[PDB]
């Protein structure tokens, strides 16, 4: 050697001062021989500092810097982190271009992350300079606001109670970006308003924290339920769209990012106003005036309905049981809703029907057997129903792999749910299943269909699968036939089916070779 | 399996009412004092809690697991607590109260169920390994398999019913053992009949009987189901073999040393010691293949409960607090939770850096 | 609807003529409503056609031929592909910012992929316009370079025919972008450059293309062998590094590429090219002059070799079985070049050994049984010492997952070759998996360990599986600790690895609970 | 199942030397004349090629799958051809020249290995599911496992060793079957010895031995190895159930209807069907469930070859060609391929679409 390299870039930064391009090159060869992790170290310190003095070597110096942060042993860091850290502020108030100010946040962050750990110089950076580093935050450019924003999060994220005193200046920041017609700038306003509650000191063991979490997400919707109504009810439909949007997205968020403090989560109002959401399909909207644009805006506020779902779902686990009536009711009712041809081409609505069964594959997984799908009812066969024409192939310009995509996903969560809960599920269903599986198996290895795409001909393996391995105990599974179907796509082209049915053969011979004796 | 623990309550309890133990050690790693556990009505709460049925009485008491006498709040009951149970993913807790059935959900606190299918009092209650299925037996001589998930979405207009009711039991059952899985998982009861059924819950059909000479007072399985446990009431524990509906267990299998009946029975994760508490005042522990008395253990009465079990990080931790308070449980008929291991690796932040790095040039 | 939403949008469009950025939004709704995929529809067209012509708001009217060009019906896409094509090359040579550039050229790319299956328009197109736009896409500026390429890959991908009259040229354009600096632009320029034997007629069932195939891929292996030689006799140091890179690159895109004649690969060449530029270790370069430059610099030379490797390994297959040999001499000898701590922190040539750890995996998945690793021999003990010692965890400034990447790679390598080779393994080899792994995965649910992040857990708990499900049959695997295991894990705060557990503990119960009596 | 067709091949072959027909249509799919191909010397490359070992002949005829008459090049060998086999993969040619197995690969036709272990000519050549092992059998009694890995990996001055040498029968082998899998697939021997021997090939063990009262001339398990098929030499098929080291079969479960000895075997992917080519100059289709002769086919002389197989597209396609053609196999002791469904799906296409117009904004 390591010295050997670090007195080799010390002695060739003379290319600098033109190697400037080859220096990230240099940088990651730097740190991935781990030559960093001390005269070769003080060294390339001393230089890294020279280079960010002046204004035209800036992007060279923060790049030594960057690898130092990276890589500094806990003793040059310690000593070192406080004059790092004040020349990342320096340079954030420069009026140099944006990818400076980027290069500089990302930097400022790692910094951050591996000063927060350190007891001794965690409290002495945060009393002594996270106000000023933030101050300089909220000062930048607007062409730069993306790159504050990343910023602001570094500083909310490892020291959240030094920001308390600047807490509601960032709000401010938040909303202004909360409704931004760029998804980037957008995601990244809703991340940094989530975190809005955590700020401050938190006493009683967080029990200040907690009430203002609950405080946000029920004036969250409220807001969300009043720009329901307003949308329900030209640009302006626009504008309440990506407000609704940002906001849904900051509840979300809320609702699925790591607290300190343990918070009452609301499931029944949140489940209300996601059925209420979903309610309106596809007749309450008619057709005049504004109406077209509130049933061309529909989908997409469904959507978002739907990841609010996801991520309630992601945030509460198995304690959604007692609501998954609801959520069982709730799927099939938006398939029904974005449902409507000629072989080849696309169906429409597919994004909306892939989402609801990435909730039904994510809803299985964290309620494992008792997600009660596909077990009864009007809704489970509905549901059922939707799956099995989204899986089917339907038997001049188009794509050969058409509505392959929402094919994959019904795939998906169609074996998940078998794998889990194919013992309670009713042995028609296992018919069906084999029925229109089978056929299936045996001829994709043998035109335009969603099955030439081999993720989903991996997926249709993997139901395969799940039906042997969780089938009826009344109904038993085709065992021969999927063991030829496996063979048969062992020897197929593509290298994940193949791998995949293997892999399904291995585990088909455990099923076909027992080790004890049965009862 | 680091450090499994033996988790033994007796009936006099003069000092302590519960002492965990290392199982090849003996040293006593924690202790518990302040009542009497009744038999069946210790449960562990989320790895965290220890919930104990007090004996005779309708409450049921709570430790932490790093503090002796820290019976603080009781779980009022209507009537006589006779068994209790925690699902394994700590969401629910399950009591027999007389002969209804009651659940709390750990979250709220809420009780969430009273189902009233037994018209006798209930005797023992278990969960399946991820907590889809609960089985209850009672002194009605049935043994009712219920989907959780029917049990809590039901409309209160609608009583919930089992998902299944077996009844060839003829005497009331003494125990019960639910296996790995969900649906896929078997059940072993055991019955004063002096029998013990195999069944699978998810057919619902009775894979096998094994009849002994004696009340079986207690059944275990190891985790593979290679074997079956069977403590009756003379002090004897038989073992069955799986791998060979309906048998008569006919007396090299037997386990010799205790005087009155076994009534716990628990096996170590890798199925080669065998833990068991009896009416005689002594927990033994014993090796499986050799069946020898390994160690024995006298405590000041007749033991009610003891279990092996695999030390949390709450036992080892001296510093432990648990991280969310236990509600209060509502006697009559937001989601309280910490919202939230997927941190970036290092080629993540090193490829965000680098990217970053080539954007600017 | 559909005619109710077009209708709504030729309307609307008055915002256009500010809903300029919403644009985008409600243009995504109108493919996903499949309003698409007719007066609205030519209403639509006019407006589009209108909109390029102007200098101002060109982009609107990009974005809706975009639009058109991506669910046209096939009657309309017919009747005005020409008129489209034609404007997409009037504006790609009109001196625009070069967002409009790349806009431009993704359009062009949808409407020639949805043009070449036209057998009709095919022709008309090829023949009377791509000279022409090829000749437009070579006239772009040089801050346009970037998006001439993708124009130029959508020419070659399904015109290649029509492409050969410029076909030199073209070749010309791409050595010069080979060595550039840039990643995006080098992979594409490599893409780019990978293409050329396609092009032309290809007379005699293709023989000519593989000729020229043939031909390339021998100019491009003397080449290699002339910079590899050349390295290991400052700035021209890194020029031949990154040329190197550039042209294996290119080549294990051509070998890893869809071709449209067969060719002969010369396997034996390639594998003595990379043996030679693994040959290097640390030794050879000792330390004078500009050795420690080569020093630094042989850690992306060999990088790029395993991908050489890789993408003989993809064009190939079971094919390799013979050279299998010095495969398997080659990954271990590569882990003893780059293999050198305090606990925590990061083992340095980290990205090599994961990148030997993934060839390792993509062998065993390509080469099923017959992969022969870890099956005596002292390659393959040295490779299974190399792979416990990345796998087992490490028993102040640090990342709290350390090693973690290196950990879940060799554990991926691990539990394919397990499950595909277990049976043949010796028995001493799955008990020292066993004592290794046990204690691991009991003790991840129970500081600073690789085992930190949940996709270690995840990838721990397949390699006991596959313990589990591929054991030597004279030593049986340990099935209840591998439960409790599994039951423990199955409640684990982490979605995915408590996914895992639930799907093995099916898999487990499959493996306990026989069906059929066992022999 | 999409159209499973049966192959056959007689002896005489006065105009057609090998029929493709319909299972449950028996109407002639496909038809090729030019030779008499010989005992297990019928083989499918790549699902494209047809590849006849010549009856008493020291060459391999091959043919095109919707050619008729395409017999155009011969794979010389330096003795008589006993038996031929392509690998699943369609990577490997086998054929037995006298008492050594030559190896072949498709993709250059260079002769790989001469392996002479066998001291007798070689009766039967076999491969696993995955082409990972193949297992020979010939008139010495030995029943031999080869590594394909070892046998390709094997430097000329050392000469490849059988995996496994399994010396338990005491006639010539007849025929063999060999499971689904590799490591962990499972073989079915049997000999003139009256024996069906199941091994396991990893282990190498001796799994089932069946012992019948006359020689046994085929044998052939279904996918799922539910039951095993055994021909025997008077024109009787036994069903053994392996759901049941060291058995012998005494005498429901035998098919009845052919004259003399049945030669060729083969079960339906389903398993509900088998066919049964026997030197009566007969091919009988039955039903396993009820044992009944479901149809019966006539040739012009003793059935050599005769298989039930899923038709692939070239069989289907009037219009097929190979993508490969045929190279020349050498005589005596890079790599020719095209290089490399992964196409971008429609949210593939349009993310990046809508990626390019943000980035425009």
């Amino acid at each position: 050697g390591p010295r050997l390299r670090l007195l080799l870039l010390e002695s060739v930064s003379g290319l600098l001062q033109r190697s400037a391009p080859h220096l990230p090159g240099l940088m990651c060869l730097l740190r991935l021989h781990g030559s960093v992790g001390l005269s070769a170290l003080g060294a390339l310190v001393s230089l890294s500092n020279a280079r960010l003095s002046s204004i035209k070597t800036r992007f060279e110096g923060l790049c030594l810097l960057s690898l130092l942060v990276g890589e500094s042993p806990t003793e040059l860091f310690q000593q070192h982190c406080v004059s790092w850290l004040r020349s990342i502020q320096q340079v954030l108030q420069t009026q140099d271009p944006p990818a400076t100010m980027e290069l500089a946040v990302a930097v400022l962050r790692d910094l951050l992350r591996y000063a927060a750990q350190l007891p001794a110089l965690f409290r002495d950076i945060s009393m002594n300079h996270l106000p000023g580093l933030l101050t300089s935050l909220l000062g930048l450019r607007p062409e730069c606001e993306q790159s504050a924003l990343e910023g602001m999060k570094a500083c909310m994220t490892y020291f959240p109670r030094a920001c308390g005193s600047l807490k509601g200046k960032l709000a401010s920041f938040f909303l202004s970006r909360v409704d931004a017609l760029s998804p980037q700038l957008q995601q990244l306003a809703c991340e940094c308003y989530s975190r809005l509650p955590s700020l401050g000191a938190g006493f009683s063991q967080g029990l200040k924290h907690t009430e203002s979490w609950e405080q946000e997400l029920h004036s969250l919707l409220a807001s969300l339920h009043t720009l329901l109504g307003a949308l329900y009810e030209a640009h302006v439909l626009l504008q309440l769209r990506q407000r609704f949007s940002g906001l849904a997205r900051c509840l979300g968020l809320m609702l699925s990012s790591e607290f300190g403090a343990p918070v009452s989560v609301p499931v029944q109002e949140i489940l209300d106003f996601i059925c209420r959401t979903l309610s309106v399909s596809s007749k309450n909207i008619s057709l005049h005036g504004d109406g077209p644009l509130r049933l061309l805006l529909l989908p997409s506020i469904h959507l978002e309905a739907l990841d609010l779902l996801s991520a309630l779902i992601l945030a509460c686990g198995s304690r959604l049981l007692r609501f998954g009536i609801l959520i069982g009711r709730l799927l099939p009712q938006v398939l029904n809703s974005w449902s409507i041809l000629s072989p080849g081409q696309e169906r429409p609505y597919s994004t909306v029907r892939t989402k609801v069964y990435a909730i039904l594959e994510l809803w299985v997984q964290v309620c494992g057997a008792s997600a009660g799908m596909l077990q009864g009812g009007a809704s489970g066969e509905a549901l059922l129903t939707h799956l099995l024409s989204d899986i089917s192939p339907p038997a001049r310009k188009g794509d050969s792999n058409a509505n392959s995509d929402v094919c994959a996903a019904a795939l998906r969560g169609l074996s998940r749910t078998i794998l889990m809960c194919g013992p309670l599920i009713k042995e028609e269903t296992h018919r069906r299943l084999h029925d229109l599986v089978l056929p299936l198996v045996m001829g994709v290895q043998q035109g335009s269909s969603p099955y030439t795409s081999s993720r989903c001909r991996r997926e249709l393996y993997c139901l395969l699968l799940a039906l042997l391995l969780a089938p009826s105990p009344r109904c038993p599974p085709p065992l021969a036939c999927a063991l030829q179907a496996f063979s048969l796509g062992q020897r197929e082209d593509s290298l994940e089916v193949s791998s995949f049915c293997s892999e399904a053969l291995v585990t088909c011979a455990a099923l076909t070779h027992p080790r004890v004796p049965p009862l | 399996a680091p450090m499994e623990v033996a988790v033994c309550t007796d009936s006099a309890a003069p000092m302590w009412s519960c002492i965990v133990w290392e199982l090849h050690s003996g040293a006593n790693l924690l202790t518990y004092r302040g009542g009497q556990a009744g038999p069946r009505g210790l449960a562990l709460l989320n790895g965290e809690y220890l919930l104990a049925a007090q004996l005779g009485k309708n409450y049921i008491s709570a430790w932490e697991l790093q503090r002796k006498d820290q019976l603080q709040q009781k779980i009022m009951c209507p009537g006589p607590v006779t068994c209790l149970t925690a699902s394994p993913n700590g969401l629910y807790v399950l009591a027999g109260v007389a002969e209804s059935i009651h659940l709390w959900e750990v979250s709220t606190g809420n009780l969430l169920v009273i189902l009233s299918r037994h018209y006798q009092d209930v005797s023992c209650l278990q969960f399946t390994g991820d907590s889809s299925h609960f089985i209850s037996g009672g002194k009605d001589c049935l043994v009712l398999v219920w989907s959780l998930c029917s049990v809590l979405q039901a409309d209160p207009s609608r009583i919930p019913a089992p998902r299944h009711v077996w009844s060839h039991h003829a005497l009331p059952i003494t125990d019960l053992h639910c296996g790995f899985g969900g649906p896929l998982a078997r059940v072993a009861t055991s019955s004063l009949d002096q029998t013990v059924k195999l069944w699978e819950v998810s057919s619902g059909e009775l894979l096998l009987s094994v009849l002994f000479d004696v009340s079986i007072m207690a059944v275990t399985m190891d985790l593979a189901e290679h074997h079956m446990f069977c403590g009756g009431s003379e002090g004897s524990i038989f073992q069955v073999d799986l791998f060979t509906r309906e048998r008569s267990f006919h007396p090299g299998k037997v386990f010799k040393g205790h005087r009155n009946q076994v009534t716990c029975l628990s096996v170590s994760t890798d199925g080669s010691v065998l833990l068991s508490g009896s009416h005689d005042e002594t927990v033994r522990l014993w090796d499986v293949q050799s069946k020898q008395c390994i160690r024995t253990v006298a405590l000041k009465g007749p033991v009610t409960n003891a279990a092996i079990l695999l030390a949390p990080v709450s036992m080892l931790s001296s510093d432990f607090r648990p991280s969310l308070p236990l509600p209060h449980f509502n006697k009559h008929l937001q989601d309280q939770l910490r919202v939230r291991d997927e941190v970036r690796n290092l080629r993540k932040i090193n490829r965000d850096l680098f990217d970053f790095s080539t954007r600017f040039i």
